[PDB]
């Protein structure tokens, strides 16, 4: 289909230009991190010289950040000499990729309120339509909301 | 009863001198076969309304069966039987968006 085909080479680019390196970050991770921090924290995103890591809470964040010059060294040492800051955030269950296929083609924000030129439409209609139609036309201009200036 | 309905409606076409447009769905069979266009025996697993209608027009698109099909967007009517002109098909523009065919 189609749309499968325009899946997985999509996928296959956003690996081969960045979530390898992601999933680098996220192996070394597991090496730096100690005890009960390697399951708890992990690299969500990379965008130039900027990590952004995801902790399970507030008070992990905090752990993190702790440690975070000697996250941000190790990694540098280990080929990441473009990394220069680190940005650490809490994250509960919220699933990355999940949420990127779930918000993928075009943010969806829907924005509905009524026009004023839609109520200003509907009242020139109003002036040609039968006592019936008129009516409503008038409520349903009488519903849309604007009060500008 | 469904040839009954079809001579009903051949009778009222006549009756008010009015074109009678009837829509019908393809039987089932189809679907197993699915390596041909539409045929007039597809319809004939379901009434028998092939012997009363005077015009046939079948809904094919490829694009529904190939999702990669070249002809994406392009819905072909296939005349199936005509008692006053040729046998053949047309291709119409299939606008989705708009529930709307074009020439």
């Amino acid at each position: 289909t189609a749309t499968d085909e325009l899946i997985q080479a999509s996928k296959l680019k956003q690996i081969q230009e960045h979530a390898k390196a992601i999933l680098l970050i996220n192996r070394q991770l597991q090496d730096i991190l100690p005890k009960g921090l390697k399951t708890q924290v992990r690299a969500a995103n990379v965008r130039g010289g900027n990590l952004v890591l995801e902790a399970a809470s507030a008070a992990l964040k905090m752990k993190v950040d702790y440690e975070r010059l000697h996250i941000l060294t190790q990694l540098r040492q280990n080929g990441f000499g473009h990394l220069i800051s680190i940005e650490v955030r809490v994250n509960p269950e919220l699933y990355r990729q999940s949420k990127i296929t779930s918000e993928d083609a075009r943010a969806a924000n829907p924005r509905p309120p009524l026009s004023e030129h839609a109520a200003h439409v509907l009242l020139a209609i109003a002036d040609q339509a039968s006592d019936k139609v008129k009516k409503r036309l008038q409520s349903l201009a009488r519903l849309a909301k604007a009060n500008q200036k | 009863e469904i040839a009954e309905i079809s001579r009903s409606l051949k009778a009222l076409a006549k009756e008010l001198n009015v074109p009678v447009v009837a829509l019908s769905q393809l039987n089932r069979s189809l679907e197993q076969r699915a390596d041909k266009r539409p045929v007039n025996s597809d319809l004939r697993e379901s009434g028998s309304i092939e012997q009363d209608a005077d015009l046939i027009m079948f809904i094919y698109r490829d694009e529904v069966y190939h999702p990669d099909s070249p002809l994406k967007g392009t819905a072909e009517i296939i005349i199936g039987k005509q008692r006053n002109g040729p046998i053949g098909s047309v291709r119409l523009t299939f606008q989705g968006h708009y529930s709307r065919f074009d020439n």
